[PDB]
């Protein structure tokens, strides 16, 4: 029996990683990165990576809505907005398509002093507005939550953030150009921190994200069935120009001591839709790839044909973004109309504007945007699609695919499907008979000896992320104390490498040492002994050391 | 692990009227549902094909949709012939597996 | 095209009675199961137990599990053994065939028997 | 001088405990249990025990104030409620003698709309209203604070929890079925965590507490004063069955966007008294074995009297339960009344609801209970009571016990009785002149060296309890940290046992070998030389291991 500190072996394993790099994903509470990808390939490592599976898709969504929260924080509670607003629609020259959109609402409005009132107007959406009992409307967030503006101050970009790893932990990337959602991929990798990624949020195409390699990537966790979304990741950007062409006036209304509401004052020209072009050409051929692609899941001599979203109310139904800080719900019908068949002319959707959000799908609790002065317009390049089959008779063909993606976290599965998180466990033992960071895990268990000072070495190694950061900090000192502990008690402290004296039993394995330390990597090795780990470690806690330091 | 409920147990109309019956799904389902139309004494009647699609050899009465938790069955221009108890489905095999409604009775 | 079934009748409780479901003839080697559904007297249907017909690997519902059991006998029949029936498995058994859409696991039935009671 | 590290010794101590395991007293924040109760016997080892000084009660208390605030921390503040009441009584079939009880009242409401007014009413107790200046009343507690109401959707069941010890620490347990209060328990246990306790909160009786050994235990801190309460524990449950028999129908209120209130909207049916029934035959055997008790005390012809509480206002001088989710008042003077002399017809209380509560007592904040619909049954098990004497004359007889209890810690302290926190401290020092976790605690110096590796590994080892756990943490860990540099300076650094070149200096001690290493356990031995510790722990820092490096 002889035993090794700082064998480069590994488990996997959950942890809690930590954001890296104003807006309202603050990057105050974040750590600066090191400038240094430091990123070591592991020769000869195979590793099973899971997509579907992967718990940094949870964390990156549940650390986003509380950032979003905190956010919200210090902004104005519009609760005496919940008022019977008494109004009629807008006058000016307007698209004869785009009617009844806009009211010109009027209200008795509080002012900073308690005992004065103000009569005030502002213009607003009807999505926005109930009609209740002639010209009575009311906010619709007053059923059942009044509803904070967002600050005028704050930012809704998308700056990206990496995730880092805590010592004893390490995060392995998976390199195969081809590899699908999940299964063991051959060229294995690993870094101290993950490649930035944007909190994007949208629904039922993929803005700003990754591209893949050569060909689309089709990923399912089981293209079998039907309940489950098909990403497509496509290998080319189409280009989106959205805009919100109108020009509006921004109004503010003191609400009382310290706060403000933001009306829309006016609208100056002509009112027209909002809507998106979308290459025609690009779009058609990207398609054509796509369709290449999905024939070979469902045979060789197939039809595929597109339909636009079904039913649902809005957010469900229709496609979404924020552009410019305004919200859009887009009807994508234009992109997903068509059937293919075996063997500039932009197309236009026209776009609605809503002011008051149930971000995150929650209830109980909204945000009222303020209107934005001027004219918007943005750009995006979509890099991919959300898909789900609809169902067949199993005497015909022709499947159909739709676009969905009521969840948000199959935004960041894109992003992080190339990540895995695994624990570091050192303290490896072996028969005797008594270069970089996981450089040497693909080499043999000979070869390996040679690192372990590498390895041991990153064992130890208002605000949001506080309590969080102190037990990291903790975690990794226990883990770190409790192996130096043991190590005492066996008699190996301070050596990497030690001597007991116990004989290997060879109950617990039956090979020639030259069958193992010139054949096997750690890895292995620690696969076909765990089950007596327990065993070793007992046994040498009494039988010396203690026994011993009578004699 | 799931159950399809339907909430009209028993309408009823005159002849050439419509009824609807809506069945609820616990869980969603993209369309999957066949809607079986039952008379005592006989094996069910199968009406529809991925909620929207007619099974051959019934008339175009029958009609319906949804896109999971909801689907629903119309059947217009009733007659007599037509009562019957309706069913609701979602078939699967496999762990979260077959379930079926209650049913309910047309009268007409 | 068509399937019949029989085999029920009244047992005293504890003993056990073989349902048997034959067909009319219908693809045995292929993307479908037989399988079996209980209609409570004065409730919907309930599921009992299916085969697929082909490997013939079994499904039980879970309250079924540990008391009935299933398997094809022939290129004809497939039966259903009502291990110790008791009062609460008196119904109404239907014998019924099952189809996929595509490529799928959900299914579809098809086809029904007209079903038989036991006591 | 000769060094021992994991010596089985320790000395009282105080320091953090952890909970163990939505109700109010939420498990959110609370540790799973193991579910094996890890229990080690201590052979030969007596401890002293004190339950009026166990500072386990003060943390059971304080933690379950602060659980209960948590609780109520989202719930809605009903202040719009604080107006003037305009109202009569109820019509209805009543019982002839409870009347006045309630009020049917109506009043101006708001609604979610800030320029709309509803008008409502609902029924009140009549503890619960003031009148004020012909049918003008308001809430009492408008005089002082608005006050939440419970959230609808929590639970105030007492689940029980159980208190674990941090690591570096332990839990001692007595097990003399005859302990009193206080003193030397001969049969010492310890345990890792205390049993399940149920937060129950009553007052002059004890509800679903533990049952005594055979006989009924009298336990006080001086039973010969009279400004102590003498708890008394049952050796057999008494059974008790509580009810509220009118049906009540709930109305709630919407008071605005996203708040409502739980009105009590009409009773179906006669309106009845609530009431408690008490087995009388159970009761009263139950009192003659409490009045064979306390005459060992008092004389042993000597007669005993009881009678019911004295003068208070409600929460003083009645016995307080939750039941159903209610808050009942009971007067128990039915229980109180006999004479005792040396040498079913059950009993019935009437009881009084009451919806706003001072819970513990506090000021500046109340909670008010939502009415609960339908018709409330409960049962429950006294198992002790607590009573206090009045009084004598010196020339006659006849004391009497009057129920009491204002204090909420006596209702825990009943439990915790049994254990005491206690900190390890191994680096035993000891001449040579140069099993169990604490299993060995009770065998001698000698027989204890084999169990140095068992004390050593105990020693390392939206949320209320976050700051709570980092801090215990640390402290484990610095403690460990401190004993390893000491021992890395004295030369000692990963040896259970060392020897240093120091002789033993007779001054601190004068036995024979024989005579420490086969007679005394540790705990003894430090006891004898704790006052030289600090010399031993000096010299050996610089005289060895500094000088003898520069040889
Ligand atoms: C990403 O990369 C990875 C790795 O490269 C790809 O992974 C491959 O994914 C394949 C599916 O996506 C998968 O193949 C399936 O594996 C299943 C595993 O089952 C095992 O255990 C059972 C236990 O009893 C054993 O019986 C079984 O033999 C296995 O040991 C198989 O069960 C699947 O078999 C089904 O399809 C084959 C196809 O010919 C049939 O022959 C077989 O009888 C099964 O058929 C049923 O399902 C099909 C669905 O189309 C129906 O058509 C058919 O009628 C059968 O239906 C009955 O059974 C279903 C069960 O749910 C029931 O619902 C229905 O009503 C009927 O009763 C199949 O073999 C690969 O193994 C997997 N490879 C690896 C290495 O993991 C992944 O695909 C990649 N992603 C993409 C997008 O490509
Ligand atoms: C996909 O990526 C594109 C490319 O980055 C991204 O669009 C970009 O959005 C930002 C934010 O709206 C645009 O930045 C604006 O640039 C104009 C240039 O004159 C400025 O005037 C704007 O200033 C206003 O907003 C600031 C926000 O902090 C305020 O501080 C300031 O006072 C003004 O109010 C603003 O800087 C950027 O130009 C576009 N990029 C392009 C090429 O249009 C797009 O949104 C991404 N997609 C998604 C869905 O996020
Ligand atoms: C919305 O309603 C307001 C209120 O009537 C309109 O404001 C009036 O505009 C006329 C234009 O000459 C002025 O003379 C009035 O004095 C304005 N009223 C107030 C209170 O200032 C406003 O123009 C309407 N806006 C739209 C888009 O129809
Ligand atoms: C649905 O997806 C899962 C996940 O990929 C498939 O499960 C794998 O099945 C293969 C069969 O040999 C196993 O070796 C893998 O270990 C399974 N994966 C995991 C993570 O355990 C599952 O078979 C798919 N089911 C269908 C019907 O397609
Ligand atoms: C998806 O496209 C269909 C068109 O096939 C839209 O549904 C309705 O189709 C009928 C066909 O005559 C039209 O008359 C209706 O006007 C269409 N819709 C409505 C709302 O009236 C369908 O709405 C599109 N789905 C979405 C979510 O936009
Ligand atoms: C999404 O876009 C489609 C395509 O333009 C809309 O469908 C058309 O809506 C107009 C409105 O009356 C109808 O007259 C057309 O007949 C519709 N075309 C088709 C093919 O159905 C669709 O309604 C839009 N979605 C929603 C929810 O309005
Ligand atoms: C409490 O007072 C209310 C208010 O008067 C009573 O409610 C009235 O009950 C009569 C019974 O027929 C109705 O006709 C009235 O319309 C009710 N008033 C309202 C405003 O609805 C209520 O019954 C009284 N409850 C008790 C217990 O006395
Ligand atoms: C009141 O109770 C205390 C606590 O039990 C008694 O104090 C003990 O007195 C004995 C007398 O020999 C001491 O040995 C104990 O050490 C004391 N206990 C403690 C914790 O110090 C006290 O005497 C009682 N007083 C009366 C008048 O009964
Ligand atoms: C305890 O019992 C006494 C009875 O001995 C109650 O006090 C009063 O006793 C007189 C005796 O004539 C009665 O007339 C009074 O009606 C009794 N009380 C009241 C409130 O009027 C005493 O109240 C009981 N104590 C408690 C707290 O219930
Ligand atoms: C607690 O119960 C006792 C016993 O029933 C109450 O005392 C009686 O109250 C009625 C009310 O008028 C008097 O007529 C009786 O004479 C009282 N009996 C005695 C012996 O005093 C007592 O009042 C109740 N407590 C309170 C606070 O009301
Ligand atoms: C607002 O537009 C609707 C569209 O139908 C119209 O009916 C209504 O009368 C308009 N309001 C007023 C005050 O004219
Ligand atoms: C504003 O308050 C006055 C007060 O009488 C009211 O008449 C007027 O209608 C209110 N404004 C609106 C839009 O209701
Ligand atoms: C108002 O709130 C109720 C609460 O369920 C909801 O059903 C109703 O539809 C809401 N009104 C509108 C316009 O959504
Ligand atoms: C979309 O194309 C139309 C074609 O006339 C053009 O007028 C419009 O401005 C374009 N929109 C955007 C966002 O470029
Ligand atoms: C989007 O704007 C860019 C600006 O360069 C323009 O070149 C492109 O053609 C526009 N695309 C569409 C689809 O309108
Ligand atoms: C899309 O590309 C295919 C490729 O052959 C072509 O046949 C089809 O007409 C194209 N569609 C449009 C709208 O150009
Ligand atoms: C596809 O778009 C064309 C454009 O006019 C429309 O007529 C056609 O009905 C659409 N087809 C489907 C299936 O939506
Ligand atoms: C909106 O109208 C004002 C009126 O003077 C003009 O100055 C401003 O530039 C306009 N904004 C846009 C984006 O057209
Ligand atoms: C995505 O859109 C931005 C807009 O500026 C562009 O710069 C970037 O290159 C686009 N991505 C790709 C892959 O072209
Ligand atoms: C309510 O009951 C009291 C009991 O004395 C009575 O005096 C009062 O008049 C009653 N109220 C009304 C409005 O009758
Ligand atoms: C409700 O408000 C009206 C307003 O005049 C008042 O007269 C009435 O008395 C109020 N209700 C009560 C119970 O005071
Ligand atoms: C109202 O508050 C004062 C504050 O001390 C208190 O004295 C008074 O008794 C209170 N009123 C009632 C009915 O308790
Ligand atoms: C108490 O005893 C009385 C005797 O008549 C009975 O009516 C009442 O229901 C009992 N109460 C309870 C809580 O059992
Ligand atoms: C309490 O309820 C139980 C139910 O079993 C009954 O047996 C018992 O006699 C009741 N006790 C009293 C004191 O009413
Ligand atoms: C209580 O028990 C004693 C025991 O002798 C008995 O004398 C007394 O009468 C009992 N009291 C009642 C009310 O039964
Ligand atoms: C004890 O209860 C009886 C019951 O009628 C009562 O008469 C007697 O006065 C009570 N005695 C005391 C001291 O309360
Ligand atoms: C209260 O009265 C209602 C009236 O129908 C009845 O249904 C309900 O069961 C009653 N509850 C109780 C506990 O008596
Ligand atoms: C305490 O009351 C509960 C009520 O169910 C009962 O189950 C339990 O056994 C009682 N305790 C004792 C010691 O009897």
């Amino acid at each position: 029996v002889t035993v090794y500190y700082g064998v480069p072996v590994w488990k996997d394993a959950e942890t809690t990683l930590f954001c890296a790099s104003h807006n309202v994903w603050a990057t105050h509470a974040c750590v600066p990165t090191d400038p240094n990808p430091q990123e070591i390939h592991l020769e000869n490592v195979t590793e099973e990576f899971n997509m579907w599976k992967n718990n940094m898709v949870e964390q990156m969504h549940t650390d986003i809505i509380s950032l979003w929260d905190q956010s919200l924080k210090p902004c104005v509670k519009l609760t005496p907005l919940c008022v019977t607003l008494q109004c009629t629609n807008v006058t000016n020259n307007i698209t004869d398509d785009m009617r009844g959109e806009l009211k010109n609402c009027s209200f008795n409005m509080t002012t900073e002093l308690r005992d004065k009132k103000q009569k005030v107007y502002s213009l607003f959406y009807r999505l926005d507005v109930v009609q209740i009992n002639n010209k009575e409307y009311r906010l619709i967030n007053c059923n059942t939550s009044a509803c904070t503006q967002a600050c005028p101050k704050v930012s809704f970009e998308p700056i990206p953030i990496h995730y880092c790893a805590p010592a004893g932990f390490a995060i392995l990337k998976c390199k195969d150009k081809k590899f699908n959602g999940t299964g063991p991929c051959p060229s294995v990798s690993t870094v101290q921190c993950t490649h930035g990624i944007k909190p994007v949020v949208s629904t039922q195409l993929l803005l700003n994200g990754s591209l893949a390699e050569e060909e689309v990537m089709i990923r399912s966790e089981n293209i079998t069935n039907n309940a489950k979304n098909i990403l497509v990741q496509f290998n080319t950007p189409v280009q989106i120009n959205c805009t919100r062409p109108n020009n509006y006036t921004r109004k503010s209304i003191r609400i009382g001591p310290g706060q403000a509401f933001y009306a829309t004052g006016d609208i100056i020209g002509d009112i027209r839709q909002a809507h998106c072009n979308v290459s025609k050409a690009t779009w058609n051929e990207t398609l054509g790839k796509v369709v290449k692609q999905l024939r070979k899941h469902f045979g060789n001599n197939t039809i595929i044909r597109f339909a636009n979203s079904s039913g649902g109310d809005l957010e469900v139904t229709t496609h979404s973004f924020n552009c410019g800080g305004e919200f859009f719900y887009c009807n994508t019908s234009g992109l997903f109309n068509s059937t293919w068949i075996s063997n500039n002319d932009s197309i236009t959707l026209p776009c609605r504007i809503k002011q008051i959000i149930n971000m995150w799908q929650r209830i109980g609790q909204c945000m009222y945007a303020p209107p934005i002065q001027g004219v918007i317009r943005c750009v995006s390049n979509i890099t991919g699609l959300i898909l789900t089959r609809d169902g067949g008779s199993t005497n015909s063909t022709t499947e159909t695919f739709r676009p969905g993606g009521g969840d948000m976290r199959d935004n960041w599965r894109s992003e992080l499907y190339k990540y895995k998180v695994v624990k570091i466990e050192p303290l490896g033992v072996a028969p005797t008979r008594a270069r970089g960071f996981l450089g040497a895990a693909g080499s043999t268990m000979g070869a390996a000896s040679m690192t372990l000072t590498v390895q041991a070495r990153n064992l130890l190694s208002l605000t949001v992320w506080g309590i969080k950061q102190l037990q990291a900090r903790v975690l990794a000192v226990e883990r770190y104390l409790r192996d130096q502990q043991l190590l005492g008690i066996w008699g190996c402290s301070g050596k990497l490498i030690c001597t007991t004296n116990v004989p290997w039993n060879s109950s617990w394995s039956n090979r020639n040492l030259s069958e193992i330390w010139d054949n096997m990597t750690w890895l292995q090795w620690d696969k076909e002994i765990s089950n007596y780990t327990q065993i070793i470690y007992g046994l040498l806690e009494e039988s010396q050391n203690q026994q011993e330091k009578n004699e | 692990d799931i159950v399809m409920t339907q909430t009209p147990a028993s309408v009823e109309a005159d002849v050439g009227g419509t009824v609807t019956i809506k069945c609820q799904a616990s869980q969603r389902i993209v369309n999957l549902v066949a809607w079986y139309q039952h008379k005592p004494g006989q094996p069910p009647k199968l009406l529809i094909i991925g909620a929207s699609d007619l099974a051959s050899g019934v008339p175009s009465r029958f009609s319906g949709s949804g896109y999971g938790t909801e689907f629903t069955l119309t059947i217009s221009d009733l007659e007599c012939a037509d009562a019957a108890t309706y069913f609701c489905q979602s078939a699967y095999n496999g762990d979260g597996d077959n379930a079926f409604g209650g049913g309910t009775e047309v009268v007409v | 095209q068509s399937l019949e079934e029989s085999g029920g009748g009244l047992v005293k409780p504890g003993g056990t009675l073989t349902l048997t479901c034959k067909a009319s003839g219908i693809d045995f080697t292929s993307g479908y199961d037989m399988c079996w559904v209980r209609q409570a007297p004065g409730k919907g249907l309930e599921w009992v137990a299916c085969i697929y017909l082909g490997d013939g690997n079994t499904y039980y519902a879970s309250w079924a599990k540990g008391q009935f059991t299933i398997s094809k006998t022939s290129s004809t029949t497939v039966t259903l053994q009502m291990t110790s029936l008791t009062a609460a498995d008196t119904a109404t058994y239907f014998c019924a065939r099952f189809a996929g859409y595509r490529y799928s696991v959900w299914s579809y039935p098809d086809l029904w028997g007209p079903g038989t009671l036991v006591t």
